[PDB]
């Protein structure tokens, strides 16, 4: 009453504790490597279990593992971002740098200026090593006119 | 402004145009507050919308940019509308319903943090859309005025038998021999000093009162002494 | 030369301090009645000023005041909402009542009844008590629906 | 579970199935925490272990089909000692799900106890589990109904056997040497569940922890009441 050996459809799929033999009532779990998520059809899954049924057939067809996508970075009121990485690619390990509209706005600080670096992490969301998921804050700069009546020069 | 010049776009990016009981000024703080004079909201005689315009030097173009609705008003508790020679606490704060987007022609001014901003002879600027010596102004103007000796200001009033309140929460600028002064329509704009150590611009005062306009001393609400109050009102 | 007398287009537009004459350099502001907003084309406005230009014309055409729309109510994890008011209408004075998937979850509390949210003049859904923040449904423990023993009248 | 009956759907909606170092149980708290015994994660005697956790059904095969529930975090109580063979003090742990579960008629958490009367002599409680039966493996949840036992008598019994096992105020004992009903291999980590007579709310008063053999003795259980603050502090979010 045995089931076929489990079938990996890509390099990013991991089978936890693979067995030599698989029998009725036994099971296996599929996970992915750091950065990738389980897919079945065009749908994301949180987990995957396949039970070996009494006829010898797995109750479920092996999924795939594909690269996570943190989505479009959130908008930064009075700032913007630029990619340090391939333009418009929001997948695992992608990197952006937020900046404010200077000299009119200035980024809020403290650590210090490897400043608004956000990378698309294993957990599938944009994070900065210090501030985490929360985005930066652009604050009004005071007293620095661009066309002042007097100003210092060298 | 009497005896001044046309401001250029960007010279005084915090400058604000009000039209409440007539023409007045203000200065932007942060991106949604406006500092001005109480008597602009609550005049001495009078016995009235909050029309506020920002972001340009030409009055017609200020108005085309559009009004900025006011959500909350804070007048300082010490202002007394109904006494007539007492401008104590002539300071007030307008909060915008919506924050403005900053740009080259629209930036706030800083607040002062020490008393050296009121040193004898320190030069500051007052900009305004007020009346000129012989015509109405349709564009922002400014003059450059020296901080004055408060003892001499007192002496000058003593000389005219004036009983006006001249407190420690006011200072004086200009000089009786100078043509340069604020005038009708300039009240509520700031006296602005460029810190020489810093290159940053600071609102040391608010155009408040005088005896007429030219060739006298002008009196300004001493902004330094209300900074704690400004910040508290700015934090609701 | 003088500018034409200002021209309201609907019942919900207000002209503040309407002047008998309007001449060059003058202006008027338009606002709306509680719960209505300024519209020009397909675009919403925060304010409106018209400026009487040197050639007798207003620099800008009178807008309209249209009823404010609060949008779709925020979804409630493990709950939902029903309209006390016309089904699907998210306009000023509209009313919804949130509720939780009882008996499995229960609405967090503390002045009942209030999972009630009306669409206010500010054009956002608000509860008298709670404000803009939506309710919270919490797990209910120890109440099995098919228990092995249970009390009985 | 020995001397028990098959559970029906909805009877013990908090029951959890784990397969970490072998079969074990647990109880849903809230919609994303699982309470169980620490020895289930860090066994006494001794292959390398996945946190496998299935919920929401009574039939082991259907439970597995519903899918594993990934564990984001584990908290083992500080007093537990893996290396001490006859000391189950602090045999309690807490698993946090990466995703909260949707509640329903077949999946609902159990309450925690708030007072000492849940431990009165002769109060009857329920232990459900997927553990072993007297003569065969169980493919469905089963349960028994057991009396809270006199801890003086439990002491007398351990002593008659010359056993030096730690039996502390943070444990209590249930069943009786005359009764066939008990927990067995695979039932550990499940709860001893009391229906509050005054309230009809179901409450986790203990965690299946240890014994000597299975049937026909006294079983020992972690006194949940004594860890309720520690549990609440780990759930503090």
């Amino acid at each position: 009453q045995a089931c076929p050996q489990p079938k990996t459809l890509d390099e990013f799929t991991i089978i936890q504790n693979l067995q030599p033999q698989y029998q009725f009532r036994d099971y296996f779990i599929a996970t992915c490597k750091q950065g990738y998520q389980l897919i079945e059809g065009n749908q994301v899954l949180h987990s995957f279990t396949a039970v070996c049924q009494d006829d010898g057939t797995w109750h479920r067809a092996m999924p795939r593992c594909k690269i996570k996508d943190c989505g479009q970075p959130r908008n930064l009121p009075n700032g913007d971002f630029r990619y340090t990485t391939t333009m418009g690619v929001n997948t695992y390990k992608a990197r952006i740098q937020y900046y404010c509209h200077e000299p009119y706005y200035k980024m809020q600080t403290r650590r210090e200026s490897e400043q608004g670096v956000y990378t698309c992490t294993a957990q599938g969301i944009w994070k900065n090593e210090q501030k985490g998921e929360k985005i930066p804050r652009c604050l009004p700069v005071c007293g620095k006119p661009v066309n002042p009546v007097e100003q210092r020069q060298r | 402004i009497i005896g001044g010049q046309k401001a250029k776009m960007g010279n005084f990016p915090w400058q604000v145009f009000t039209n409440i009981h007539g023409r007045g000024g203000g200065a932007l703080l942060g991106d949604r507050w406006i500092l001005t004079a109480a008597h602009t909201l609550y005049p001495k005689e009078h016995e009235a919308s909050l029309d506020v315009f920002l972001g340009h030097t030409n009055v017609e173009e200020l108005m085309k940019l559009g009004n900025h609705p006011i959500r909350r008003v804070s007048v300082h508790p010490d202002y007394r509308q109904d006494e007539s020679y007492n401008f104590e606490g002539d300071i007030a704060l307008l909060e915008l319903e919506n924050s403005v987007t900053l740009g080259p022609n629209l930036l706030p001014i800083c607040l002062p943090d020490n008393d050296t901003f009121y040193d004898l002879g320190l030069m500051g600027y007052v900009s305004g859309f007020g009346v000129m010596e012989e015509k109405i102004a349709h564009d922002l103007r400014f003059v450059r005025l020296p901080v004055a000796n408060p003892q001499a200001c007192e002496n000058w009033l003593r000389g005219k038998n004036r009983m006006d309140v001249f407190s420690q929460n006011m200072f004086c600028a200009g000089h009786p021999s100078l043509k340069q002064d604020a005038c009708q329509g300039d009240s509520g704009g700031v006296f602005a000093v460029r810190d020489p150590n810093t290159d940053r611009w600071v609102a040391t005062g608010i155009v408040s009162w005088g005896i007429g306009c030219s060739r006298g001393y002008g009196f300004y609400t001493k902004v330094l002494n209300y900074v704690d109050w400004i910040k508290k009102e700015m934090e609701e």
